This record gives structure tokens, sequence and C-alpha cells, in this order.
């Protein structure tokens, strides 16, 4: 594979901070968009991010991305039940075909 | 639209009755089709030889056709060029002091 | 080494 | 907007299956991607113009069809126990890094045999009671068990539409045995409505199964729903 | 001084066939890659000998990215007739430049990308590369869209980011070509035009690059509203041509002195007629 997106599954609990990682084995690639797939639903465009960008936020979520090592990552700063859905880290060169990770199911357990 | 510049000459310094190359030099055309031809005493000449098409930077046309030939004292040739910014055919005859 | 595009027109 | 249909199909294996799918984003490009248990979006076909289609990564076992600019199609000639996941379809614009539009999904069981299709059963279940008492709003529970293969939609009408608004609805199936789904939902409406007698309650579900076509009591495309008015 | 840049040309085609995709790019000035539509294999191809450097993935890449230019190109071409309602038999060329002008530090000087429809400017991304221009209200939707799907930081990305990282792997990758010019030959023509006056012409032949100057001078005296000059052309072989003439009364041909200029020539170029 090519994205590689761990861990499978994750249950965190509400008010907490969420950590998506996601490494891949194109170099060459550009352009990192991340989906989120909300149960009885198909994806959706969450947030994106350029090579060029170290970091881009989007008001509680946030990505953060690094080439030495080739690798970046998706940070969920309040974590509330209405984020509970799958993630997907997504990769591309040009304007090639958008390539998929594998997805992260998150599940964010409510408080009580 | 912009009518296309035509200039009709040799590739090297011409000495009649000695096999040389005829060059037909079509700019400044938009849009990019055209239809050009090379004529030896008026009668269009078989294979010409021609170039990939390319354009620069005020967008406009512009192409290098040419046929080998042998130039003499008697025998005429021109470039004759059909395009839509041209009411009607441009004709061109070689001037060998040109 | 070319220019990719994005949006249609 | 992107719409997909059927939302639901069961299939028998050798047997044929064709997905639809329909955009008016005016998109050119339109993407068939398999989903498996949640996880992954993998690619089966694509088509950047009507009337020829492209390989994906997965293009093995599925054709495709590109009729109109507007509709896009998955035909599996005969159906096999792999293909059975949940189906995607997505236009995008031409051009670089554009954003996929996402249909909403449709979900394949293939089966071996139409052996074990199962419809449900229906529990509504009055209030808690208690909680009209404790807070004042009453939380009445359906619940469908029994059910295989999990291919079941819980509407709660009321005696004219049927609210959103105040439905818990679960997310899914509980594996309650190997050949046996079970979901619950839980609408909770007013100490006003439901105490009083003048208000209509009906849980009511479809179980896609078998249609007429493809082929113990025909286990076909069903509704069952379960009824109650208030107590005064 | 240096520049990359790729010009790109799609032309609509009434009938079966689709619009034409047409691809070539150019380092300072000169072709060293492209890719036809109308080819039977259309793939990127080189057009310089020291290209042939690159791997098949290069070709591949680069090739399939084109692809993406070609229906880029088709469905912008018909989203344009509809914002000026044209109809359906017609032929309509769509054209775009895009490149990177370096300075000596190997730095962004400035960034181009530009395209146009019917052969005028249709859109531009000014200087900024985070502002366009549009010149008829056609080209104000578009700018609307790209406003809107935040276009001007994609290519912004690509103009400095990557074009400026290729043409120096270019450069050094082909140096033995860009090292290359030829220094022109030239002489002079006497042609007795009226009764009176003659007419000599100084004659360039077989350099490169393209650039050259010719300077018809009487007793340090320059001409240049009187002469007859000819825009450069090339032969064929790869080098080019041109001449300028003046106008002078018979006997006296040899006040007058023409010059050529030349990147090529150590020491620029003066000449006389001769019997």
């Amino acid at each position: 594979q090519q994205v590689r997106q761990s861990p499978q599954s994750l249950t965190v609990w509400e008010g907490g901070t969420t950590v998506l990682t996601c490494s891949y084995e194109d170099s060459t690639f550009n352009y990192f968009p991340w989906y989120q797939q909300f149960p009885g639903e198909g994806p959706a465009l969450l947030i994106s991010i350029l090579s060029v960008s170290d970091k881009k936020e989007d008001g509680r979520f946030t990505t953060f991305f690094n080439k030495r090592e080739k690798k970046l990552s998706l940070h969920i700063i309040d974590s509330q039940p209405g984020d509970s859905a799958t993630y997907f880290c997504a990769a591309l060169y040009g304007n090639e075909k958008i390539t998929f990770g594998a997805g992260t199911k998150l599940t964010i357990k409510p408080n009580i | 639209q912009k009518t296309p510049q035509i200039q009709v000459y040799s590739r090297h310094p011409p000495e009649n009755g000695k096999p040389n190359i005829l060059n037909c030099y079509v700019t400044q055309f938009h849009p990019p089709h055209i239809e050009i031809q090379m004529l030896k005493n008026g009668k269009k000449i078989p294979k010409v030889e021609m170039s990939d098409m390319s354009f620069s930077k005020d967008w406009s046309f512009y192409i290098l056709a040419h046929t080998e030939f042998t130039p003499t004292e008697t025998d005429t040739y021109a470039c004759r060029v059909k395009h839509d910014s041209m009411a009607e055919p441009k004709t061109v005859y070689w001037d060998r002091d040109m | 080494k070319a220019v990719y595009n994005f949006a249609t027109m | 907007a992107v719409t997909q249909s059927p939302r639901s199909k069961v299939a028998v294996t050798g047997g044929k299956v064709t997905l639809s799918c329909h955009q008016t984003n005016n998109h050119d490009y339109m993407y068939w991607y398999r989903q498996d248990t949640g996880h992954g979006l993998r690619l089966i076909h694509y088509s950047y113009v009507a009337d020829s289609t492209e390989k994906g990564d997965i293009p093995d076992g599925y054709k495709a069809s590109r009729p109109s600019q507007e509709n896009f199609s998955l035909i599996l000639e005969l159906a096999s126990l792999s293909q059975t996941a949940v189906y995607f379809c997505a236009s995008s614009d031409a051009g670089g890094r554009n954003t996929l539009y996402f249909g909403a999904g449709t979900r394949l069981s293939v089966l071996e045999d139409l052996r074990n299709v199962t419809p449900p059963k229906v529990s509504l279940f009055e209030p808690s009671k208690a909680e009209i008492a404790n807070k004042q709003k009453a939380t009445l529970v359906c619940l469908a068990r029994g059910f295989f293969p999990d291919h079941v939609e819980l509407s709660w009408w009321v005696n004219g539409k049927e609210v959103h608004s105040g439905v818990c609805t679960d997310p899914q199936a509980y594996k309650e045995s190997n050949y046996s789904y079970s979901l619950s939902s839980r609408l909770r409406v007013s100490a006003t409505f439901w105490h009083n007698p003048r208000n209509h309650f009906r849980c009511q579900v479809q179980f896609h199964g078998l249609s007429e076509e493809d082929k113990s009591p025909k286990p076909v495309t069903q509704n069952i729903s379960a009824e109650a008015w208030g107590r005064a | 001084p240096h520049s990359m840049r790729y010009f790109e040309t799609a032309v609509s085609r009434p009938g079966l066939e689709e619009p034409r995709y047409i691809s070539v790019g150019y380092v300072d000035n000169k072709e060293f890659v492209r890719f036809d539509s109308d080819a039977e294999n259309p793939r990127y191809e080189p057009r310089a000998p020291w290209m042939e450097q690159e791997g098949p993935e290069y070709w591949e890449r680069e090739t399939q990215k084109a692809k993406g230019q070609e229906q880029w190109f088709r469905v912008s071409l018909r989203n344009l007739l509809g914002y000026y309602n044209q109809s359906a038999g017609g032929s309509h060329t769509l054209q775009q430049m895009s490149g990177c002008d370096l300075g000596s530090d190997w730095r962004l000087l400035r960034g181009y990308l530009q395209f146009a429809y019917e052969g005028r400017d249709y859109i531009a991304l000014n200087e900024d590369l985070k502002t366009w221009t549009a010149a008829d209200m056609a080209a104000q939707i578009t700018r609307r869209k790209w406003e809107q799907s935040g276009a001007a930081e994609h290519y912004k990305a690509y103009l400095e980011g990557e074009c400026v990282e290729w043409l120096h792997r270019y450069l050094k990758n082909g140096n033995a070509t860009l090292l290359r010019t030829d220094s022109p030959k030239a002489h002079v023509t006497h042609h007795p035009r009226s009764k009176g006056e003659v007419t000599l012409r100084c004659w360039a032949l077989g350099f490169y690059p393209a650039d050259i100057t010719l300077t018809w001078q009487l007793n340090g005296e320059e001409l240049t509203q009187d002469m007859e000059l000819v825009e450069t052309r090339p032969a064929g072989d790869g080098t080019f041509q041109k001449w300028a003439s003046v106008v002078v009364p018979l006997g006296k041909e040899q006040n007058y002195t023409c010059r050529v200029y030349h990147e090529g020539l150590p020491e620029p170029l003066t000449l006389r007629w001769e019997p």
C-alpha cells in the first residue's frame, strides 16, 4: 500500500484531543485532503493541505505536514460526539487520481 | 484575428543549377488552421515537408514549410496561403536577391 | 515539468 | 447533489446486479468506489466523459457504464461472495485537486442461498413512565431483532408526517446471533403530546430481502410496523 | 536571466473527433518537450537530445498529467460556448502560457500564468499571484469560480514551488547544448534598383541564437528611418538569417558601412561593398 493510516479503530473520551496519523511512500505527492464519513452517509471533504504548508488549521480541526519522514496528521481539539465518523487521509501528485487511505474509525464516547 | 506574414527564401545562398532547400515561413496568424501551398512554375509541388505548429507571446501562430528544389534562371517559385483572416488567397514569389 | 490546472472555467 | 439507487440490495451468487448513480453537479468525472467493513475507499472504475470508462485499481468482476453525462452505472455480471460490500458513487470537476462529491451509499449482500433471509420482528415499548414523574417527557422505544441480513430502515411516522427531531436512531446492527441482527431507536416527545389520548404513534421498518423477481413465508421487500395511542 | 514556459493549445472540431490538445515546453525559449493529442500513441516526447536522460516514469507521469490537461481543456471550451452563447457548428481556440523567470541567484523573479480564447486575453494571474485580471464579462464569471475554489494558491505552489525546482534540474542536466552558439557570417550585395540609385544589402547568415542587430551607417551616422529590414527567419538547419538594405546614389557606395552585432561574435563585424 501507498497511504498508511493508523490506528484502524479508536475510542476517546468527550473533551479529549484526538490524533490521527498517516504515512505515504510517494515522496513526490503534493496535496493532502481529509475526508469525513458519518455513518449512513458517503464521505465529505473536511480539511486539505499542500506540501508547501506545515500546518493548516480549520477551527478545532488542524492538519500538520512533515516532509523529512514523509508523514502527516490531524488533530481534533475538543473532540465531541458529533465528530464520530471514519476519517480518511488522502494523497495525490499533480492532477493525479486522489489516493485514499484505509480509514480510522473514531468513536467519541459521550461523557454521561 | 491577424494576417499572415509570408517570406519565401532558401536555406543556402542559391547558385542556380545546384540543389538547395526552399523555405516558406508563415507567421502571425490567428486562428491556427492554415492552407499553405508551394508552387513551381504555377504548379503545386507534391511533397512539402512542414514544421510543427507553435505560437509566441502575442498568442499568434507560426509555421515553417519547405521543400527541396534546384533553382534555374527560368523557373518561378512561390508560396500561396489561404487563411480566414484573408478575404482571398495570397501568393508570394521567390526573389533570389531576398 | 508541465502545468497542471485545477478548476475548469 | 449526488444520489444512488438502490439504497440496499440482496443477491444470490451468479446473479445480475446493476447499481446506478446520478449527478446534477454537472461534473464529467464519475467514480465507483468500494468500502469494505466501513474501511478503505478503493477505486473500481471511473469515467471522464460519456460514453466511455476506465479501469481503476479494483476493476476485476465489475463492468461500468456511462450512458448520459448525468448517469453512471456499475454492473455485476455474475455476483460473487467477494462483491458483498458498501458501494460509493462520486462526481468531480475535471482538472487537478478538485473535491469529489459522494453519494449516500449502497449496501450489497451477496449470499450463497436465500435459505437464511429472515424478516424482523418489532417491539414498541411505551415510555419509561417514571420519566414523566422524573423529568417529564416520554421516550418510546422501538426495536427490530432476529432479522438477517442487516438491511433495515427505521421510520417513526405520526398522524401526518415524520418528525426527524427527537430521534436518537441507532448507527448500525448489533450482531445478536451469527444469523440475526438487532436494531433499536428512541423517539422522545412531549408531556402534553402523549398524556393526551388524541395522538398516533407508529414504529415502522423496511427490510430489504428478496424482490418478487429475485427467488418459508416469502421473505421479500417488506414493511413491518408496531402502533399505539396515548394513555390518558 | 533564465525562464521556463509551457505553451498549450486546444482547438475545437465540429464533427466527431474531439478538441485538439498540444503542449510544448520551452527552456530559455528553446523547445525541450512536446505532447500532441493527434499522435497515435500520444505521449510527452523530448525535443532536445539532452532530455534523453529522464527515466520512463518522467514520461509516464507527465503524459498522464497531460491527458489530465486535455480533458481540462475539452471541458473549459464547452463552458465558454455557454458564456458567450455560441452555436454548435464552430471551431474555437483555447490557449495557455505559463511559467517562471529566474534571477541569477536561483530565485523567482516573475511568474506567468494566463489564458486566451480566440486569441484574445481572457484571464491572467496578476504579478502578485493572489489576484487575477479578467477581460470581458465572461472572464468575470471564471474569476468568480476560481476565487471561490482558491485556484490562485495552487498555481502559486507550482510556479514558486515546482517550476523553479525543475528549471534548475534541466539546466544542469543539459549543459553542453546551452553553451552552443553559432557566429553569423555576412556579405554585402549590389542590386541596381533605379535609374540613378542602387540597393546595398547586409546579409547575416548561419547564426544562433535568434537575436541580432543590423545597422547601416553613413559616415558615423545611422539611417534607421530610411532602411528596409526583414524580421529574422529560420534557415532550417537550426541556424537563422536576416538582412537590411538602403538606397544610395550611383557611384558613392563606399561611404556606406553596415555593422552586425551578435552574442556569438567575439568582436562586432563591420562591412563594405567591393567589386
